[PDB]
RNA sequence: GCCUAACGAGCCUGGUGAUAGCUGGUUGUCCGAGAAAGAAUUUUAGUUCAACCUUAAAAAUACCCCAAAAACCCUAAAUUCCA
RNA sequence: UCGGAGUACAAAAAACCCUCCGAGUGAUUUUAAUCUAGACAAACCAGUCAAAAUAACCAUAACAUCACUUAUUGAUCCAAAAUUUUGAUCAACGGAACAAGUUACCCUAGGGAUAACAGCGCAAUCCUGUUCUAGAGUUCCUAUCGACAAUAGGGUUUACGACCU
């Protein structure tokens, strides 16, 4: 059961990027996260995969 | 391990007989102690050691006098069996400003107020 | 450290407590957590603010850092914006 | 705590157990 | 050889300040592992089990009732199984105030 | 060192073995002995 | 089997007297590697009665248990914690009846 | 080592074998009553409310108060058990329990329960905002007889003083009307008292209305001692606590030290002890009726505090302590670079010498 | 093996006052106080911190410490904190 | 290297090539922010809590939860991304960027701080006696032995310890 490490940007259009782990049996990853530079609530879409 | 003692409390509770075998009063208790160190410190604990040197008993053969309190009377439990502790009497009373320069403690522990007048 | 050069005979100080340190004035040494920028995925928010915080030096490695370090280096800066201008000087020390 | 009088004031597991011919 | 691993530091979980120990806002008042002492009044409770003071005072323990929140079941079926004359009983720990919450000063007269 | 408990009866201090002579056993005597007494 | 001092290991009734039972009872209690008596109802509390007499009418005011009770001349140094119940009448395994 | 508990232990009254013999309770809100009411008892070890302050536990509080009403227990009862079966012998009564569409007279209940049990929740109330404590430090009483005061502040628009209520100073500024039941051969005191608000005296209460030797209801008619003072409560320190305090008297009392001149604008002279007073005139006046309110300023105090008190305004504010910090440190170990800035006097750049 | 009486690699000179956590030595009198080890470490034949200790200087509380207080199945000597 | 229980019985700490369990992570969505009092622990480095105040969700929570939850982890430097992060059975786990075997041909500085011989302590092992008799001895314990057990002594063997060299 190995996961994976993704590198997700927000798409509220400021560049913000945060990591997070999901596994490998999964589909590109997309969740509600807190963007600090509007102050709010903003879709995440998985971006880039880095660590495995 | 070798830790410090509680004294249980029966210890310390006199028999009626106690006060005629040591000469104490069964109604009043006396006032001073007049406490002497007799052995070591050495190869004494150093809560003993250091209970000594708080009651100025550090040293050995010389009288000293203390009140009857119990705040006094924890420590000198606790140093008991290196002190030697009596009665400290007073057949001509407290002695006053003008006879401080004449008195003396006798080794049978009354502090005489006149000492060899003249 | 060299405590007397082989040129002017002077003493010489070490590079690497001036790359990651500072000084103030007054005597401190200010310093970044070690570790500030590894495996932030794997830290908590606590930890990582923990670790992103300034910290100071206690008494010995401040006398250790000056022993290696110069008097150019003890010397009153006065910068243009210095961030740590106000932090140059201690007040209210009661010793 | 042990020596206290008042040792022995929370003991629950006595009064509920939780571990024929 | 087959016993390995049995070395770990001890956490120094225990007590900080004992009764009567005049403490100020955010001091740790005891560490713990398991739920050994309740928070009360003016005490809370952190994450990792541990009791901080939230005002300025005299910390005090005492001896209580116990009554669980109902949504922690296992605690609601152990009252449950109860017997009809049992009440629980827990040792917490209680910071009493000190200072007065402020002062009413004058300003100026207008 | 020896253990707390062993087989060859783990000889004392010395200031054990007085207070156990000094707390032996002492007992009773009587005056006149009663046997051959009236 | 651990075994302490003043524990029974066999217990034996019957139609029968104490003398062929101490008897035949005897050569066990030797052949134990503790020592070991072969006794009775009567004669344990024969024993009992006399060692209380004893420590009753004991005539040196100096016992053991006082001592250690009091600490007496710092004796508590060089004796135990279990000292204060055992009463100096257990040394170790080994266990004296006439030490009052 | 081992201690012998103070007492009886908590659990050791039921037998801890044969538990299953033993009936237990199933209901959480059944143990919480249980638990509710053991947490209460005076127990012999350490508990929350002593040290939380239970206020010395049971008190004996002195009563000087009217004796309660006179009443046949057994007549009451079957009366009560009359009505009650008289009620419940009717069906629409139970159609409409049963549909969940029922009306209360809230007037009506409010009228019995004044009638007979408001006193006491009254007393208690008082008890609860401190005025017995205040007033008299050692003695409590039962306001046995209803004192409804009512302020008017338009042409059809009364604001009634309950007890604990909150008044505005603009709706107090005029004298209010005070009703109470009493028969045309009795005499009454009543007296507005602000128990909260002396600038000078912590201990002390001022006066606002004073009105002796009432005849029966008719207040009006009755001599006043001190002119009414509208309620000012400084602008800092808000909610103060104005008590109207009536006193039933059998012989007409007559005093020369407590009459205050026709302006009473002076604060010195508006000076009041309500303890001093009763033990002045306690042979006769013994304390029926009680009526307090909450006050807070306002924009109508300023002009009372300057037309007719002649002052400057007082503004006060609730100021905190300072927050506590630690003994400075020659060498801060591990602490963050705000570390100096909890020392700092003032966020300005000093230079000593340049 | 032998290579000018010592060769697992000659001898001399220079680097060279090589370098040694290893051994040995370390030169007048008197006085004051005075230490037996917790953590890292190719580290346990050594160093660097902490705790102790010395020399000066600021202060104010320092040890002894009765109650009360410190957990839940049973548990001793006794501990912690305190007037 | 990290954690839990006992050793280490009641504040904390506490060792052994001591006795047992475990970890080098999975599953799920509530994807869990900034700033700052005061504290725990600690040689240092690191690890932990946390009130008040801030922007978004009920206008009444946000500490992510569970698997004994405690351990599920790695410092600088340096390399890579898109400027925000990532990278080590560096597991010898405070980690040297990258290095084996043999020497009886051996050398040097030391160590009785540490082995082989001897001595020394102990007596596991060995050797001597006695106590106890069930059994052999045709019957009969003790003419000769004598199992299961008890107790006392010697320091011949091997081992144990590492005290003098
Ligand atoms: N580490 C340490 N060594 C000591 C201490 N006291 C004496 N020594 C050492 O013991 C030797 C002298 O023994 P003494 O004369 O003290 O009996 C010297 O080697 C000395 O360095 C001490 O307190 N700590
Ligand atoms: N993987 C890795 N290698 C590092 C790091 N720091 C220094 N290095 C060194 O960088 C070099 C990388 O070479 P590589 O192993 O990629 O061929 C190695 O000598 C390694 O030890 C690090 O943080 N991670
Ligand atoms: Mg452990
Ligand atoms: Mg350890
Ligand atoms: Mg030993
Ligand atoms: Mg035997
Ligand atoms: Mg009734
Ligand atoms: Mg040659
Ligand atoms: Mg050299
Ligand atoms: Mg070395
Ligand atoms: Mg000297
Ligand atoms: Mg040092
Ligand atoms: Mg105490
Ligand atoms: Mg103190
Ligand atoms: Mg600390
Ligand atoms: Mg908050
Ligand atoms: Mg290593
Ligand atoms: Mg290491
Ligand atoms: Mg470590
Ligand atoms: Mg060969
Ligand atoms: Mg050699
Ligand atoms: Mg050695
Ligand atoms: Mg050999
Ligand atoms: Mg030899
Ligand atoms: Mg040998
Ligand atoms: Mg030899
Ligand atoms: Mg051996
Ligand atoms: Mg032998
Ligand atoms: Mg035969
Ligand atoms: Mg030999
Ligand atoms: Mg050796
Ligand atoms: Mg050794």
């Amino acid at each position: 059961s190995k996961t994976i490490l993704v590198k997700m940007m927000s798409q509220a259009g400021t560049g913000f990027s945060f990591n997070t782990k999901r596994s490998r049996l999964r589909e590109k990853l997309t969740l509600l996260h807190y963007d600090p530079v509007v102050k709010k609530k903003v879709l995440f879409v998985e971006q880039k995969k880095i660590r495995s | 391990k070798f830790t410090r003692s509680r004294i249980p409390d029966k210890v310390f509770q006199p028999s009626p007989e106690d006060h005629e075998k040591y000469g104490g009063d069964p109604q009043y208790p006396h006032k001073l102690h007049i406490v002497t160190r007799i052995k070591s410190t050495k190869r004494r604990p150093y809560w003993e050691k250091d209970i000594i040197k708080m009651l100025g008993l550090e040293k050995a053969h010389t009288p000293q006098v203390h009140k009857n309190i119990p705040s006094v009377n924890a420590k000198l439990k606790v140093v008991k069996h290196l002190i030697r502790i009596k009665p400290l009497k007073l057949p001509q009373g407290l002695p006053t400003e003008e006879d401080m320069a004449n008195t003396c403690l006798k080794s049978n522990g009354e502090l005489v107020v006149r000492w060899l007048l003249n | 450290v060299t405590y007397f050069s082989s040129r002017k005979g002077k003493r010489k100080t070490v590079k690497a407590v001036i790359y990651r340190f500072l000084r103030l004035h007054s005597g401190l040494w200010l310093r970044r957590k070690a570790g500030y920028k590894k495996k932030l995925w794997k830290k908590t928010a606590a930890r990582k603010r923990r670790l992103r915080e300034f910290v100071f030096c206690n008494k010995t490695q401040s006398k250790l850092l000056d022993k290696m370090t110069t008097s150019f280096w003890k010397r009153r800066n006065w910068y243009a914006d210095d961030p740590y201008q106000k932090y140059q000087d201690r007040t209210n020390l009661k010793v | 705590y042990r020596s206290k009088p008042t040792h022995g004031i929370g003991r629950y597991k006595h009064l509920v157990k939780a571990q024929v011919r | 050889s087959k016993n390995l691993g049995g070395k770990s530091p001890g956490k120094r979980f225990g007590i900080k300040k004992m009764e009567g120990h005049y403490v100020h806002a955010g001091n740790i008042l005891a560490t713990q592992r398991h739920f050994r002492w309740h928070p009360g009044a003016h005490v809370g409770l952190g994450k990792n089990k541990c009791l901080y003071a939230l005002e300025e005072g005299v910390v005090r323990y005492t001896k209580e009732v116990y009554v669980p929140n109902p949504s922690n079941s296992e605690a609601v079926d152990l009252v449950t199984r109860l017997p009809q004359g049992a009440v629980l009983y827990k040792t917490f720990v209680h910071v009493v105030p000190a200072k007065p919450e402020g002062t009413f000063k004058l300003v100026a007269m207008l | 060192g020896s253990k707390a408990v062993t087989r060859h009866r783990r000889v004392m201090h010395f200031e054990r073995q007085k207070l156990m002579a000094v707390t032996e056993y002492i007992p009773p005597k009587p005056t006149i002995n009663p046997r051959c007494l009236p | 089997t651990p075994v302490k001092a003043g524990r029974l290991i066999v217990e034996m009734g019957g139609r029968c007297e104490f003398k062929e039972v101490q008897g035949f009872l005897d050569l066990v209690a030797h052949k134990l590697p503790f020592p070991a008596k072969a006794v009775s109802r009567e004669t344990l509390e024969k024993m009992r009665k006399d060692q209380e007499e004893r420590e009753r009418n004991n005539q040196n005011p100096w016992t053991f248990e006082r001592i250690a009770t009091a600490n007496m001349l710092g004796i508590r140094k060089v004796l135990s914690p279990y000292d204060l119940t055992h009463k100096g009448r257990y040394w170790g395994k080994f266990y004296t009846p006439e030490r009052v | 080592r081992r201690a012998a508990p103070l007492g009886p232990m908590p659990n050791e009254d039921i037998d801890v074998s044969d538990l299953e013999r033993l009936k237990k309770y199933r209901s959480f809100d059944r143990y919480r009553r249980r638990a509710e009411q053991e947490a209460r008892k005076p127990h012999w070890w350490r508990t929350y409310r002593e040290h939380f302050g239970e206020e010395s536990g049971p008190k004996d509080r002195v009563d000087i108060g009217l004796p309660p009403p006179k009443v046949s227990r057994t007549q009451q009862l079957l009366e009560r058990k009359q009505a009650l079966r008289e009620l419940r012998a009717n069906v629409e009564e139970e159609r409409a329990a049963r549909l969940q569409t029922a009306r209360i007279p809230l007037e009506a209940v409010r009228a019995e329960w004044e009638r007979t049990c408001g006193p006491y929740h009254k007393q208690r109330l008082a008890e609860y905002c401190g005025l017995y404590r205040d007033l008299f430090h050692g003695a409590t009483f039962v306001p046995r007889v209803p004192l409804h005061v009512a302020y008017a502040v338009g042409e059809d628009d009364l604001m009634p003083v309950y007890h604990g209520n909150e008044v505005t100073p603009t709706e107090a500024a005029q004298a209010p009307e005070v009703t109470y039941e009493a028969d045309e051969g009795s005499l009454w005191t009543l007296l507005l008292t602000n128990l909260d608000g002396h600038l000078l005296e912590p201990d002390a209460e001022y006066v606002h209305w004073l009105v002796t030797n009432i005849p029966g209801n008719r207040v009006t008619e009755g001599q006043e001692t001190c002119p009414y003072l509208p309620p000012f409560p400084a602008r800092g320190s808000g909610f103060h606590r104005f008590a109207f305090l009536l006193f039933k008297q059998d012989k007409r009392i007559d005093f020369s030290g407590d009459t205050r001149p026709s302006p009473c604008y002076q604060l010195a002279q508006r000076t009041f002890h309500t303890f001093d007073f009763y033990k002045k005139h306690q042979d006769a006046m013994t304390p029926a009726g009680l009526a307090f309110f909450q006050c807070r300023w306002d924009d109508s105090v300023t002009r009372v505090f300057h037309q007719l008190l002649d002052m400057r305004e007082p503004v006060f504010e609730f100021v905190r302590p300072p927050p506590y910090h630690p003994k400075q440190k020659r060498f801060p170990h591990r602490q963050p670079l705000r570390y100096l800035d909890r020392y700092r006097d003032s966020h300005e750049p000093t230079y000593g010498i340049y």
